[PDB]
């Protein structure tokens, strides 16, 4: 999904 | 088993068979470290979009601190010119917002920009959206002056994929379709530690080759939590070239009998920027 780490 | 030894030269020899004929190459920081861009490895808020919408001030100081002096494409990103130009470039998926990759000469459609792009910045009310280009972001952030839309006031945003924000629609359209058909996986300067860019590896087919190049192996499953496995009894598929980029690209021109060729491409090139 989002932009992670 | 289609390489036929698991080293560079098995993946020179592979990609000059017939069988290679699509190339996904996907790179982060490492490939442009060596052109002045730094690879950046409470504070990591500072690239998180909840705090950028509470204050964005701090991403625009940094933006200036970090702004390159010039926008010089590396080796490597001439060796992603070269496959385009050979007609062997699939696709370049970039983590990088530097936009190096369409100076080298790639064009929209070759790239995927997984994190955005400073090429291009928008107002970022729903209802207006002016877009302005580099040259007017880059004084905006040079004159220590938050940029403001000239047309509705409002903050000016470059495009890129903040932390926590969703990645642009187009990377999963072209993911869908690109690891149906790729024949070589070329992996260049990333660790593999951003999701969902990191994930891209387990997509394509099993019997596609994998290359990284980069200074240490990575994209490995852990041991904790479609891994990587280079150095296994049932290792088939995947080399590490552990190095620089720039290097790397290098050896693998040489095997393949480029070398020539890309020395050429990115001394004029180099000119020819150091000459504007
Ligand atoms: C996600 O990984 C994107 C992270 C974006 C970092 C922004 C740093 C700002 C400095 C870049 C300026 C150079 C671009 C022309
Ligand atoms: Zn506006």
């Amino acid at each position: 999904g989002a932009k992670r780490h | 088993r289609l390489l036929d030894e698991l080293t560079l030269e098995g993946v020179a020899r592979y990609m000059q068979s017939e069988r290679c004929r699509r190339v996904i190459c996907l790179v982060g920081a490492g490939i442009s470290t060596s052109a002045g861009i730094p690879d950046f490895r409470y504070p990591e808020a500072i690239f998180e979009i909840s705090y950028f919408k509470k204050h964005p001030e701090p991403f625009f100081a940094l933006a200036k601190e970090l702004y390159p002096g010039q926008f010089k494409p590396t080796i490597c990103h001439y060796f992603m010119r070269l496959l385009k130009d050979k007609g062997l470039l699939l696709r370049c998926y970039t983590q990088n917002i530097d936009t190096l990759e369409r100076i080298a000469g790639l064009e929209q459609e070759d790239l995927v920009e997984a994190h955005g792009t400073f090429y291009t910045s928008h107002c970022v009310s729903a209802s207006c959206r002016h877009e302005y280009p580099l040259s007017w972001m880059k004084e905006k952030i040079f004159s220590e002056v938050t940029p403001k839309c000239e047309d509705c006031q409002s903050l000016v945003k470059p495009d890129i994929v903040f932390f926590g924000e969703s990645l642009p629609a187009r990377f999963f359209s072209c993911m869908q379709s690109d690891f149906l058909k790729v024949d070589l996986l070329l992996v260049m300067g990333t660790s593999l530690q951003v999701q969902p860019f990191a994930s891209l590896i387990s997509k394509a087919p099993l019997s596609t080759p994998r290359l990284l190049i980069n200074k240490e192996k990575a994209g490995q499953s852990d041991p904790f939590l479609g891994g990587m496995d280079f150095d296994s009894k049932k290792a088939y598929r995947d080399v590490a070239w552990l190095g620089e980029c720039d290097q790397g690209c290098l050896a693998l021109a040489e095997l393949l009998g480029w070398k020539k060729e890309l020395e050429d491409l990115v001394r004029r090139e180099h000119a020819s920027i150091d000459a504007q």
